[PDB]
């Protein structure tokens, strides 16, 4: 009676937070606008009785232009029978996995390479005083971030920072017991979210398909850049699907051939409203 | 040709899009990836060195005279080059399981041609255009 | 203990695509549900007898305490009961659609009409093929998501839950507000059956009939050509030959047959319609397929009390939805009745024997009240309350009240 | 696209498992080519599978010419002191 | 003696969801029952039959002496059965649905939920695949751990055994809480079932029916290769062929049968039906499947009342623990009255024939009470007590009193 062992098991699974980690639009057309208004200006110093000069609000555009992500699968009708597990089922979740992954790569490569401000930590105070120096560099551009967006390497660092390690320098032992886990690690610098990101999340350029981006993402030699601190609102992911809201997964047979597939796709962009409001930190 | 994750190694799935798949009988054992040609009535084998000797691509590995898929021409391909390639090279059977350039072959045009580049020994994806055979 | 569900479901964010499902079924699944059901032969023909087994016999709309419920409605007097019936005059048809419906598809679905005046329509069932719910954290429907056939571009809308409403008699589990279709869940089996069908069908035609062989030439002899047995066959022709033709010939030609090989279809036919009418739950005799033994003694009373059970089940989960989903909002919004009376539907045994109850009601009568006879002989109780709730016969107090 | 022979598939087909437990049991030795079809050892990647013998029973079964006790066909690994 | 155990269990140190078969209960084969249960066909058809016959027919809720509990709940009476038959009002579902999963999975399990002003909503279950027990030391649960598929990953939670309730029909022993999945015990059967069904089903697709062998050239003549036979493929191509074709040929073509290959699958389903349906400790007659001589006579009565006896043991065991877990924890903590009286949830006899029990109130009536009469017929006991509690019929006592 040979029973068999039925079980698959997985592989590595990237963090996914982009839906969270910034303002997500619904776009009813994947070419789009959305409009700025200029900067706040001074009032001007005038003489009694002379004419009140105009500089009125001006307008300019942030385009988006959702880039269609795709992922397909076929196989064999004649294996669907004979494997071990539901093999639609498991290309199912890959397809809707790698969209995921996508939309994060599209959004961490906006974030960090068009971010207009950084911080160079120059290898030292790499931990707290990082992240209170790149809200310093934001808040010099008169904004106000709320959320970082995190390498591995810059995770591994800062937990190791005593004012976050020693329970009573952080008035709290969360960070030793519960590492990223801890409240105080979404509740830090004056920002009310963390998203651990992936470290192959971003765009290297290695990856089949993607041309990369301008920086290098991880925090490990001189001139990474590990984390991006930033406000929230003034960064858009761009959703745009025209079956309904969001990712379309299509199974088929073809009509000739006894094969099945499943095929997902996904239209995303993403697009700072206002990258002045963002820094990055650099090893 | 494989894939490393860790500790593993994954074989690559050779076929990355087309749709025109046919089925051959084996003339001997073959291993996926390999580029053959037509040796016998309805039967292929391994592709030597230089022209003339190109029908498609073995999907799976096997033993003489099972039954064989191919990718032929039309199709996208994940394929092994002996040697260093860029995107827009044309690409031929080499004798060795492997492609290799034209540009390298006694060959004057190639099978299929470059997508993404690759180096020595390492995978490339190219797509499929055309099949060669005996012109005297 | 809590308010909220503290124990998780199984079942947010449709798995990797959400308003429109990953995993779970989509509008092409409802559409191949659709395709079944037209498709007629005998597939479609079985799964519509389990709908008229089920909800064929027509219902009856039940209050308790009824006649505390009196109120003038316009002038005239009712009963919520009256009402009711007054409100849903061809229930027994919308039973039999919606019942049908909720049996072939994971729900019936459909909303409330009014009139223009605002006064209560009907209950408006909707097609269940071009709806899919869209559901929470917590398993419970919050909008529904609809595409039609428009002139060939897809129509669609999404509505809210708050004005539509469902019924779904077949759950994955007691949380399940979207339910399984019985058709998707015996996908394969309906298939199996129909691949089997074709099969023994193609195996007639070649094989249940006997053909003729002419074989024409000398053994090792002289060859026979193509042209020529062109001339052999315009003597032979089938279209031409009638049942008492004879032939003459020489010794070099010989009259084959291929004799009708036998298979038992029979057999095939038997198999067949017994996975099928199993993996629907009916019993063999609905197929118009029998069995030896089956059909006498306690083998047969098994099963049809196992077909019985299956129908109040049913019965009883569709009554209870009906109710809560469909009349009580009806009674709230467009009634001078208290919605939070105890209103039941029930509905119908289609099995029940007439000649099974008379002999009960001769037999034990003596127990039973005229009220509960005329319930169980299917009639309206008598008119005086004291002759209703009495326990001899209303005949006997006729007599009696004569004698007087 | 992949076919149910192609070599990142084998893994999910039950007739990979079934086939490979069977030659486990049926061996006699490490040495396949002995005793295996060309197209097993491809089908089934017959060198990946751990294939001695050592797990065939009749490895571990008596088999003596005469035999007055009724010895025969025991298998020692089910004796006691295995 | 003593307060606590003092005999130990086969507990693997406490922890683990340690189960009958000497391991623990893992998600997987939580999900393998679900598999089992949701993938349609025989087998599913079966084990739903089997909860039918166990729950299928519905309740009845009774207290000792409950006339005397009557209280005003709010400025109106009731009496403890009144109470529950409000708390409960859909119980036939909710005892179909627990006992059920029952039977199906180790355990039933569930929450007590409430209104948004706090007092009693349901008892609401949860999904059984979801959920796995943590036994300590002497076996009982301290904790529920529970993993659910959420938005293409899964959630998980640990949730208190003091919140929760479970119940379970089949144990290792009088003292497992963890029980034993029928599904999981007789899985090599099932599987078993299932292999012999596909085996059947691919034999009659190569051997039900005879296939055509159309053999061409002379034995030792002239040799015929692949791009000929082609040809003489096109000749006798069972595609075209129609039931009265004719053919003509040389002496060197001969029209050969491979014959249906007889035989006998029939025995080889019922051999296969007659497995499961033990194993599953259902009747053969459930299979759709019947046997000679085990129809009629003290054969037959003998296996109905094993079947009768099995239900009867399952529907005592389900009771006491859904009155002990989920009714009296709901009267004493949302209930006015006192939650130690002696409350019974009976569930009825699926296979109970009316016409026996009013031949037994013709021969016997004048022994028992009106009440008790009413009881076995299953109709409300008489609105006045002194009739309900005499042993002489109401219409015999009507026709009396109308004769003063
Ligand atoms: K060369
Ligand atoms: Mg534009
Ligand atoms: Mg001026
Ligand atoms: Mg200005
Ligand atoms: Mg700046
Ligand atoms: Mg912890
Ligand atoms: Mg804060
Ligand atoms: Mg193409
Ligand atoms: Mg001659
Ligand atoms: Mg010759």
């Amino acid at each position: 009676r040979e029973q068999l062992l039925e079980v698959v098991m997985e592989g590595r699974e990237l963090r996914k937070v982009a839906r969270e980690a910034s303002n997500v639009i619904n776009a009813n057309t994947r070419v789009g606008d959305v409009p700025i208004a200029s900067d706040e200006e001074f009032a001007r110093p005038t003489g009694q009785g002379a004419e009140i000069r105009d500089d009125g609000e001006t307008y300019t555009t942030v385009a988006w232009n959702a880039t269609k992500l795709t992922e397909g699968s076929r196989v064999t009708d004649e294996m669907r029978d004979q494997a071990m597990v539901d093999l639609i089922e498991r290309n199912i979740q890959r397809v809707g996995a790698s969209l995921e992954n996508g939309i994060n790569r599209v959004f961490l490569t906006e974030l960090v390479d068009n971010a207009q401000n950084n911080h160079d930590t120059a290898g030292s105070n790499q931990g707290y005083q990082a992240l209170n120096s790149a809200v310093g560099e934001v808040d010099k551009d008169d904004f106000r971030p709320d959320t970082y967006v995190t390498h591995p390497d810059y995770r591994t660092q800062l937990f190791n920072d005593t004012n976050l390690a020693y329970a009573n320098r952080a008035g709290t032992n969360e960070v030793l017991r519960n590492r990223e886990d801890a409240p105080i690690v979404g509740d830090i610098a004056g920002l009310d979210m963390h998203a651990a990101m992936s470290s192959a999340t971003y765009d290297d350029g290695t990856d089949i398909g993607w041309s990369g981006g301008s920086e290098t993402w991880g925090f490990s030699s001189d001139g990474d850049k590990g984390a991006v601190v930033y406000d929230r609102d003034n960064i858009h992911t761009i959703l745009y699907a025209p079956n309904g809201q969001d990712v379309e997964i299509k199974d088929y047979e073809d009509p000739i051939r006894d094969i099945t597939g499943v095929n997902g796709r996904l239209h995303v962009d993403c697009q700072y409203s206002q990258g002045r409001s963002s820094a990055t930190v650099q090893y | 040709a494989t894939e490393t994750q860790g500790e593993h190694t994954f074989p690559v799935e050779v076929l990355i899009s087309g749709e025109e798949l046919r089925g051959y009988t084996a003339g001997e054992a073959l291993s996926a990836g390999e580029p053959v040609y037509l040796s016998g009535d309805y039967e292929v084998s391994a592709s030597s060195a230089d022209g003339g000797e190109f029908l498609g691509v073995n999907l799976y590995d096997v033993a003489s005279g099972e039954p064989v898929a191919l990718a032929g021409d039309d199709c996208e391909v994940r394929v092994e080059v002996s040697e260093q390639v860029t995107a827009n090279d044309e690409i031929l059977p080499d004798g060795l399981g492997t492609f290799e350039t034209v540009a390298t072959s006694a060959a004057s045009a190639g099978v299929a041609i470059v997508q993404e580049g690759a180096a020595s020994g390492e995978v490339c994806e190219a797509y499929i255009f055309a099949v060669q055979g005996t012109t005297a | 203990a809590s308010s909220t569900p503290q124990t998780n479901v199984d079942s947010m964010g449709g798995g990797h695509s959400y308003q429109f499902n990953g995993q779970d079924l989509t509008f092409e699944d409802l559409r191949d549900i659709k395709d079944v059901r037209d498709s007629g032969g005998q597939v479609a023909q079985l799964m519509d007898y389990k709908a008229l087994l089920n909800f064929g016999e027509g219902c009856e709309i039940h209050v308790e305490g009824d006649d505390e419920t009196k109120q003038l409605v316009d002038g005239e007097p009712m009963t919520l009961s009256e009402w009711l019936e007054d409100a849903f005059p061809h229930l027994d048809l919308l039973v039999l659609d919606l019942g049908g419906d909720a049996l072939w598809y994971p729900y019936a679905v459909g909303e409330i009409q009014e009139t223009i005046t605002g006064e209560f329509k009907e209950a408006l069932p909707a097609e269940p093929w071009t709806l899919m719910p869209e559901s929470d954290a917590q398993g419970k429907v919050q909008a529904w998501h609809q595409r039609t056939k428009t002139h060939g571009g897809y129509q669609t809308q999404t509505l809210p839950a708050d004005d539509l409403w469902h019924i779904v008699i077949n759950k994955a589990s007691a949380r399940d507000e979207v339910g399984i279709s019985e058709v998707l869940r015996n996908k394969d089996e309906i298939q199996a059956f129909k691949q089997n069908e074709a099969a023994i069908n193609q195996a007639i035609e070649l094989h249940g009939f006997p053909q003729r062989h002419v074989k024409v030439g000398k053994e090792d002899g002289a060859p026979v050509r193509d042209n020529d047995l062109r001339r052999v066959r315009t003597i032979f022709d089938p279209r031409t030959t009638d049942a008492n033709t004879a032939y003459f010939t020489g010794q070099d030609v010989d009259v084959e047959t291929l004799e009708a090989h036998n298979f038992d279809y029979s057999a095939i036919h038997e198999m067949d319609m017994r996975n099928l009418t199993t993996a629907l739950g009916l019993p063999l005799e609905a197929g118009n397929v029998g069995a030896d033994g089956l059909g006498s003694g306690k083998p047969a009373e098994l099963r049809f009390a196992l077909l019985k059970l299956a129908i109040k089940a049913n019965q009883r989960s569709f009554s209870v939805q009906f109710v809560e989903r469909v009349m009580r909002p009806v009674v709230r919004d467009y009634s001078p009745f208290d919605h939070e009376a105890d209103i039941r539907l029930e509905i119908n045994d289609p099995l029940e024997d007439i000649g099974e109850v008379a002999d009960l009601i001769q037999q034990v009568g003596d127990y039973m009240t005229n009220e509960q006879v005329a319930e169980k002989l299917d009639l309206p109780a008598p008119e005086d309350d004291e002759v209703a709730d009495s326990y001899r016969s209303p005949a006997d107090m006729e007599k009696d009240e004569a004698g007087v | 696209m992949q076919l149910r022979r192609s070599p990142g598939m084998r893994p999910m087909d039950r007739d990979w498992h079934q086939e490979r437990a069977r030659a486990r049991e049926q061996a006699y030795s490490s040495d396949l080519t002995s005793q295996f079809s060309e197209s097993e050892i491809v089908k089934y990647e017959l060198d990946t599978a751990q294939i001695d013998g050592s797990d065939n029973p009749r490895t571990y079964i008596w088999n003596r010419t005469i035999d007055l006790f009724g010895m025969n066909g025991t298998d020692v690994r089910e004796l006691r002191n295995r």
